[PDB]
DNA sequence: ATCGGATGTATATATCTGACACGTGCCTGGAGACTAGGGAGTAATCCCCTTGGCGGTTAAAACGCGGGGGACAGCGCGTACGTGCGTTTAAGCGGTGCTAGAGCTGTCTACGACCAATTGAGCGGCCTCGGCACCGGGATTCTCGA
DNA sequence: TCGAGAATCCCGGTGCCGAGGCCGCTCAATTGGTCGTAGACAGCTCTAGCACCGCTTAAACGCACGTACGCGCTGTCCCCCGCGTTTTAACCGCCAAGGGGATTACTCCCTAGTCTCCAGGCACGTGTCAGATATATACATCCGAT
């Protein structure tokens, strides 16, 4: 049996080497076309539109998680917590 | 008399033709040309025209009884002139030479104003800071029974004096410095100011000086100016002095300019000079320095027309062609090439003879200093740039002489200590470096006898003050001015402009008081003196209309000048392997 | 119909800087969008620059200044060298 | 009177006529100079070649012949100048630079 | 269209997907409260981008959201996207 | 030496909003810069919006869409309403 | 006939004609409509009225009767959406909102 | 024994008095000299207007104030009250400069 | 003597005195400052100044002038995304 | 330290599918007159810059010192995560049909551009008088050692 | 724990300077008329987005257990803050002379735009092959427990 942290590093090396999308397609499409109904009724989405939304979204989330990791490291930890995300977003100017 | 009673007379608790009519009545007793200004500022200022349309002899022979000690006869005539000026509702400037004694005359005039017509103040006296103390002493020495204060110090001391004595009106004289006058005008604007006296009126030259405007905001019943040299460089400054002295008359600068200077009449000469003498005679009083003193023997001013050095020529030509952003750089090069960055050969630096021959002026300077060292004199170089003065100090060290340097960055106590030790009895102090516009007028270099103006100034008054640093009353042996000029260079231009200014001053003011490789230094001196006589004979007979031409022959030319002077592929990332 | 693109020119450049490799279609689309983006940025900067100076024409001078003003460090000087090379070769023909 | 393209006269690979038309119809200025399209096309060609050579090198380092968006992302992010130029740009089907903070590694 | 509007689709962004995103971002150990925060920030970002895209498509008098509309919205927001035209 | 600016118009708006209230010169210059900046933003957005749709005119619809894209949330709608109001009034006379 | 400014025709205070000229001369499009200047002028007037009212209230709070850049800064940064509009702008001679973190305060 | 303020109670007073004023906190002449020195390294023989230096000073001071706000947030996040260069570096790196 | 070698004129960046950084930090709202802040602050200020002045000089050199104006600095700041109100 | 597992890591083979090559045509870029207006060059001019130096004030900055409180390291612990197993449950693809709804083509007409005169509106120059800054001084409030 | 003590604030008074009316001019807006030409509407087509729907099957979910990491407490330096000299540098006021950039007015010329044709260049539609997966398959290479 492996020890805590080994498999985490193996997953880190595995997912920093691949390029695919890490969110399933139907859940994200359902979320997108549920959100979009708040602005206009009877909207149709091309596949390319949802694909672009998903790739932009995943890029944003990865870039946010890098800053969250750096904040948590700066606070003398290895575990990312919600206050790290809040600090990163506040510093970056989004909140 | 009483403080509370005197508060009724000093403080101002509250087109003045009343005295203006009498002023004009007496002033028009002279030539009607005086009314010219008025007949101009009647069309521009009709409200002041209401005076032109409608239209005691007190010799005071002997010295005043109330003053201590005896008073010199020429100063007696000075106070007579001052009293005459007062009893006419007009004001004049006193322009006696420095060291002749003017504070005594002014305080005797104040004693007159307090004891003969009984107006004990208020009086304001504006003087340079270094001079301030040298007033109270005389005020306490010649007429002791009068109160005065200097009104100086930090915010607390000055505010305490303002609350205590000035507003309390426990004073007769409020002697105060220029910067203090500017600093506190509001507390000083309400005293009603019987008289205002300005020693060293050179400061009040520019009409738009902050001090000038501040003084024009005051209220004075009569004014007066004390100065050693009016009309320093230009004429317009004389008009500014007159305008401050009498603003109701000299109210148009363009009038005084176009009538005389700004448009020179096609007349030859010798008429307008009589016009000016008639205009200024009632106002300006002046006496020759050598008038009643004797003793000090006239100055033997001399020029040394040095040539120029090979490196000096190379650098000067390098400057002429086009990091350097003034013509004064030329003045640096003809002064000493080492002032520029890079002139010194080799980043290791030495102090041996390798600099004496590299500069043209300093070669002759070294020769003269050696001749005087085995002749027994003392010198007072007055360069104009402290950086060159520093280089000359390094020279003085190499040749093993004794410093004494007082620049503009020398602390006051260091200044006085240097003056004392040099002026001390027999001592190892040969050379006394000093920058020309330093020390004000309280420097008393009477011990030495030889002065060397290393460079020439734009206005000759600065050089005259440098000369008076050693030619004052006191030093009674000899005076030798040895100004150095680089020929075939911009120094000729600066010397020409200075000489023309000095000649203009001699014509205007100095005519009223009449009625009131080695160069073999011997041959160099002979030819330089011959050239000085050449310029003197050339320019002495020039015309007044030409005195203001300011030919401004450009020195940018001096010899013939047209006034015109791969991709590398980048570093690349080595390995792109993900592993 | 007949959608214009930069594919042919990017391919011609690729087969002179790496004359054995290839390029996928997604990579070609990315390169096309990159070329369009850089063109638009340079052109907009040049237009604003000409508008500031009251001029009404875009010249090689504004393009050079916009290049020097958008690209960082060594890219700016290399691009300027290439542009001036091309212009001087063009005018002499 | 044989027709010679302006690209041939300038010695470039990118089109000068198309760039001229895009400048003219893009509403950038009232007038467009003659050397502006040439200069801009040269700059675009240089930038394309510069990025594309680095992409090719990255492709070769991974034992590949055709370049894919991953190689473009690696070339852009590893080079300081291009990473500064495309700082606010995300690349589809790209990825991230392999980078683990040293504190996280085992001791 | 009328496709029987659903709920709790933000829960469709499941825990392992967030963990995979964190691993790609370089995160070793993950707290248990972080998933709700991630869902919230994702919802905010999506709302902004979709609002801009819907405005762009409404201006064109269309009913279909195209990839170019999303690209324009991202560019307007300062998040340029390469690979979907333009 | 004539320099156009939105000084008198800002002053009129202020004196119809706060009838007794002045404004310093620095504040006036800041207001002028703000107006110019917002004008440039809206005009640029409308220009790009019209270029996207292959149109040649900037009409009121483009301005409305641009102001809807830029102004945040509840601030936009009021502005939009105001704009429409003006146009209707302007097209009645 | 008799002239009537388009601003008064639309009941505005900002200049419709000047806006139209700046819109045609700014090289935004080949043509500009007739209602575009009116719409844009109305929008600008609304925005300036909002910010001026907020600044006037701020100035009145400080017992002063002129608007100064401090009041403009203080009005902008205290409204969340007006602050989102001007998030990246610096107001010369403005300042900072009074803000001390609660952790720093004395216990 | 003269009265003495506890460490940190004058810092708060300075905080709340400098954060209420509007003036520039850097002396004019040193900043002007620094600007000229930096500029002369790009192309020789430039001259500035007073307004150019003033605008540049306003921009730089605003930038530094914002950076220090983010630095304070970083320091507080780490259970500290003292700002250290680690915090400036983290704030700048998150913010996107470096 | 050798006094013709005046002085280093230490450095203009040191003209940004420690009290100035402390005042800027107080306006930012910090309570305690480590001793090493005063070097990092000078470094970041110098970097920002070089970045802005490079663009300003480019703008003023394209216009074929030799005098950097306030408008040039405003243009540079706007290009970097730091719009500044109050100078034109 | 050594050994037993689990996990990347090379290595060979079949695929297919996506990239590359080749034929059509049409549309756009190039060649050649003609023109007019934008910009480059000339020249006053004049206001403000440049360098070197001086004198004086007055806050700010630099240096020194004491002492408190804050950061930093160490220890203990007790949750809160990571890791591995079974079991469903929902995604992902193929297949199908429907039809709204983008996208291309023709007409025309209403609307913006252009031009000529004219005139009110907006900008520059000027004067002045309230609003705000500065300075006592008196009261208020918070702080810190009892 | 209250009683000094220090800092802040709120009132009067000056006083001064700049904002805000007021007047002249000139030059963009406005009005009226003519003229293309975007774009708006009507029509036709064919394409992909919506809606299910079954199979599969691979990841998600719930559950256990057992480390190790986050947090709290305690000591100890040490370093930064508050306060007191005192020293100097910013900041005015000056002097002296240039000349050097920036800013209007004229002049004109040469370089763009605008046309009219007319051929190549490039975009679309096809038909091939080899580069990169996918499986297996054996190898070497950390991790963790004794
Ligand atoms: N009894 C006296 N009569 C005349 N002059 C005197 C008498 N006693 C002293 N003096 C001189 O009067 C001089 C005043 O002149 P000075 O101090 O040089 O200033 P200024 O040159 O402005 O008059 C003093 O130097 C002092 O030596
Ligand atoms: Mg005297």
């Amino acid at each position: 049996r492996y020890r805590p942290g080994t498999v985490a590093l193996r997953e880190i090396r595995r997912y920093q080497k691949s390029t695919e999308l890490l969110i399933r397609k139907l859940p994200f499409q359902r979320l997108v076309r549920e959100i979009a109904q708040d602005f206009k009724t009877d909207l149709r989405f091309q596949s390319s539109a949802v694909m672009a939304l998903q790739e932009a979204s995943e890029a944003y989330l990865v870039a946010l998680f890098e800053d969250t990791n750096l904040c948590a490291i700066h606070a003398k930890r290895v575990t990312i917590m919600p206050k790290d995300i809040q600090l990163a977003r506040r510093i970056r100017g989004e909140r | 008399h009483d403080p509370e009673s005197n508060k009724k007379r000093y403080l101002l608790k509250d087109f003045d033709l009343e005295g203006t009519t009498k002023r004009f009545e007496h002033l028009l007793s002279l030539s009607g040309l005086f009314k010219h200004f008025i007949e101009s500022k009647a069309a521009k200022d009709p409200k002041f025209r209401q005076v032109l349309d409608v239209l005691i002899e007190f010799q005071f022979r002997e010295s005043p009884a109330y003053v201590n000690g005896q008073l010199r006869p020429y100063q007696i005539q000075g106070v007579n002139w001052l009293v005459s000026l007062h009893k006419n509702k007009i004001a004049g400037i006193l322009a006696d030479e420095m060291g002749l004694g003017k504070t005594l005359q002014t305080i005797s005039f104040l004693g007159y104003l307090r004891y003969i017509e009984k107006i004990p103040g208020p009086f304001l006296v504006i003087a340079p800071k270094s001079t301030l103390n040298n007033w109270l002493r005389e005020i306490n020495r010649w007429t002791p029974d009068v109160n005065a204060f200097i009104l100086q110090g930090d915010k607390e001391e000055r505010a305490e004096l303002i609350q205590k004595k000035l507003l309390g009106c426990d004073f007769d004289v409020v002697i105060a410095s220029y910067e203090i006058i500017i600093r506190e005008k509001s507390p000083l604007k309400k005293i009603n100011w019987e008289y205002i006296i300005i020693d060293e009126a050179h400061r009040i030259k520019n009409e738009e000086s902050m001090l000038s405007q501040v003084l024009r905001e005051f209220t004075s019943r009569n004014r007066l100016l004390i100065t050693g040299t009016p009309l320093q460089n230009n004429l317009h400054e004389l008009w500014a002095l007159l305008n401050f002295l009498l603003p109701d008359i000299f109210s148009d600068a363009q009038d005084f300019d176009d009538w005389f200077s700004s448009e020179s009449t096609e007349e030859d000469q010798d008429k307008i000079v009589k016009q000016l003498h008639t205009v200024l005679q009632p106002f300006l009083l002046r006496r020759i320095k050598s008038d009643v003193e004797t003793s000090l023997l006239p100055k033997k001013e001399l020029n040394l027309y040095v040539g120029m050095s090979s490196m000096q020529k190379k650098w000067y030509k390098k400057i002429l062609e086009k990091l350097l952003n003034i013509m004064m750089q030329l003045r640096k090069c003809c002064n000493h090439p080492y002032l520029f960055d890079g002139a010194e050969p080799g980043p290791p630096y030495t102090t041996d003879e390798h600099l004496v021959y590299n500069a043209a002026k300093l070669q002759v300077l070294d020769k003269l200093l050696k001749k005087l060292k085995e002749e027994g004199s003392r010198v007072l170089i007055f360069s104009q740039m402290s950086r060159l003065l520093d280089i000359l100090e390094d020279y003085c060290y190499f040749r093993n002489y004794e410093y004494c340097r007082i620049d503009g960055s020398t602390a006051h106590e260091d200044r006085i200590q240097a003056i004392d030790d040099y002026n001390a009895p027999d001592s190892k102090k040969f050379v006394f470096l000093l920058t020309t516009r330093a020390g004000g007028l309280g420097i008393n270099l009477t011990s030495a006898d030889v002065v060397v103006l290393y460079d020439s100034d734009w206005n000759p008054q600065a050089d005259l003050q440098a000369m008076d640093r050693a030619h004052r009353i006191g030093q009674k042996k000899q005076v030798k001015v040895f100004r150095l000029v680089t020929d075939n260079s911009v120094e000729e231009k600066i010397l020409e402009r200075a000489t023309q200014k000095l000649r203009l001053d001699q014509l205007v003011i100095q005519q009223n008081r009449t009625s009131l490789d080695d160069i073999d230094l011997d041959e160099l001196l002979l030819k330089s003196e011959n050239k000085t006589k050449s310029l003197n004979a050339k320019y002495e007979t020039l015309g007044l209309d030409d005195l203001q031409k300011f030919n401004q022959d450009s020195a940018y030319e001096w010899n013939g000048q047209d006034f015109k002077k791969n991709p590398t592929k980048r570093e690349r990332k080595e390995n792109y392997s993900i592993d | 119909t007949r959608k214009e693109s930069y594919a042919i020119y990017v391919y011609k450049v690729l087969k002179q800087v790496h004359p054995d490799t290839g390029i996928s279609s997604k990579a070609m689309s990315i390169m096309n969008s990159f070329v369009n983006d850089v063109f638009e940025r340079i052109a907009g900067e040049a237009s604003r620059l000409a508008h500031y100076n009251k001029r009404s024409t875009i010249t090689s001078r504004e393009i050079q200044t916009a290049v020097r003003l958008l690209l960082p460090g060594e890219l700016a000087k290399h691009a300027v060298s290439e542009g001036t090379k091309a212009v001087t070769k063009y005018t002499s023909a | 009177a044989k027709a010679k393209t302006r690209s041939s006269r300038a010695g470039l690979q990118f089109p000068v006529g198309r760039v001229h038309r895009l400048l003219r119809k893009g509403n950038y200025a009232e007038r467009v100079g003659a050397g502006a399209p040439v200069y801009l096309a040269a700059v675009l060609e240089y930038l394309t070649a510069e990025i594309l050579e680095l992409a090719g090198n990255a492709a070769r380092d991974n034992k590949k012949t055709r370049i894919i968006p991953r190689h473009l992302q690696l070339a852009v992010r590893n080079d300081e100048e291009l990473n500064k130029l495309l700082g606010r740009v995300t690349i589809a089907q790209g990825g991230v630079l392999p980078n683990i903070q040293s504190v996280l590694l085992p001791k | 269209r009328h496709r029987k509007v659903l709920r709790d689709n933000i829960q469709g962004i499941t825990k392992p997907a967030i963990r995979r995103l964190a691993r790609r971002g370089g995160v070793k150990r993950i707290s248990g409260l972080i998933y709700e925060e991630t869902r919230g920030v994702l919802k905010v970002f999506l709302e902004n981008v979709i609002r801009d895209a819907v405005t762009y498509t409404e201006h064109a008098k269309r009913k279909t959201v195209t990839a170019m509309d999303v690209v324009y919205a991202l560019k307007r927001q300062g998040r340029t996207l390469y690979g979907f035209g333009g």
